[PDB]
């Protein structure tokens, strides 16, 4: 199975 | 920044005369990965050879084992020809049984 | 007994037609499993291998969906790094993202790894301990000062040796009958004249799995390498793979030399010779 900081 | 595919032509099977088998081309060692490969029947462009997904090696660059289902003949002659950004122009290869 | 899996994403920029061609494949070891093609039809992530089959839509869904979020996160990334590097809207440039996990043979986590190139050359690569972070050069420095205050390692890491471990073991279990084999190669040497005084060796190894192979020349039991031409181990489309190598020896000299042949399967190397 694979894998916005204000 | 650009790098020049190697390229082997050889069959899945080992050949024998009106057996059926896959011929293949396998490209790889290429950046970037925009790339022509065809597969010819006595200098004709084969109509349906299919690829394998794209993927890519440790020093990132790219591989494709591209092949069409075939049944080789005595006197059938195939060859390998790719084009790529790094080829001035393309580059044929002979399938050889023994290589 | 090690194993390991690992995903493969390739982002290539089309300047003048539309959106980037958007290529993943999945491998356990040498074995391709799944895959998602932007120009394909279905916009799924696609089973690739018999024994991953057996999952049920709700993966597909979650495999798709998640795949997809990449898939919009690198496009957006090959703008940035346009910009970067001061290229052009006209240009087609290329983003490449290998990822994964390796297990030793009882079942637990030994390695985990990520790395990401632009245009063919190393940009930003996470360490060893998972935590940190190398960029490969200024571009990718702003890139590195970014996923450090995002803590990114930590997700990495995370995923890593969580459930890419998971998924791993199960991925050996449902497909324990291809993964788990070693087919030993066939072999065989053939012999081609080329001069009056001289003749071509070539030592052969088919149908073997995994990939992993040595194949060597010796002349009276001493290990040549200088006139060993060797091609690349090349898949030969049904899941197994094929090498060669050979040697020019002087006509009459045939018996001397031998190939020797190392893999997994063989219970113990293999000596051939023309006879």
């Amino acid at each position: 199975a694979i894998m916005y900081p204000k | 920044i650009q790098r020049t595919p190697k390229i082997q032509v050889y069959s899945r099977h080992p050949a024998e005369n009106g057996k059926s088998n896959f011929l293949n081309c396998y490209v790889s060692g290429f950046h970037p990965s925009d790339i022509e490969v065809d597969l010819l029947k006595n200098g004709e462009r084969i109509e349906k050879v299919e690829h394998s997904d794209l993927s890519f090696s440790k020093d990132w660059s790219f591989y494709l084992l591209y092949y069409t289902e075939f049944t080789p003949t005595e006197k059938d002659e195939y060859a390998c020809r790719v084009n790529h950004v790094t080829l001035s122009q393309p580059k044929i290869v002979k399938w050889d049984r023994d290589m | 007994g090690s194993h390991s899996m690992r995903y493969f994403y390739t982002s290539v920029s089309r300047p003048g037609r539309g959106e980037p061609r958007f290529i993943a494949v999945g491998y356990v070891d040498d074995t391709q499993f799944v895959r998602f093609d932007s120009d394909a039809a279905s916009q799924r992530m696609e089973p690739r291998a018999p024994w991953i089959e057996q999952e049920g839509p709700e993966y597909w869904d979650q495999e798709t969906r998640n795949v997809k979020a990449q898939s919009q996160t690198d496009r957006v990334d090959l703008g940035t790094l346009r910009g970067y590097y001061n290229q052009s809207e006209d240009g087609s440039h290329t983003i490449q993202i290998m990822y994964g996990c390796d297990v030793g043979p009882d079942g637990r986590f030994l390695r985990g790894y990520r790395q990401d190139a632009y245009d063919g050359k190393d940009y930003i690569a996470l360490n060893e301990d998972l935590r940190s972070w190398t960029a490969a050069d200024m571009a990718a420095q702003i890139t590195k000062r970014k996923w450090e205050a995002a803590h990114a390692a930590e997700q990495q890491r995370a995923y890593l040796e969580g459930r890419c471990v998971e998924w791993l073991r199960r991925y050996l279990e449902n497909g324990k009958e291809t993964l788990q084999r070693t087919d030993p190669p066939k072999t065989h040497m053939t012999h081609h004249p080329i001069s009056d005084h001289e003749a071509t060796l070539r030592c052969w190894a088919l149908g073997f799995y995994p990939a992993e192979i040595t194949l060597t020349w010796q002349r009276d039991g001493e290990d040549q390498t200088q006139d060993t031409e060797l091609v690349e181990t090349r898949p030969a489309g049904d899941g197994t793979f094929q090498k060669w190598a050979a040697v020019v020896v002087p006509s009459g000299e045939e018996q001397r030399y031998t190939c020797h042949v190392q893999h997994e399967g063989l219970p113990k190397p293999l000596t051939l010779r023309w006879e």
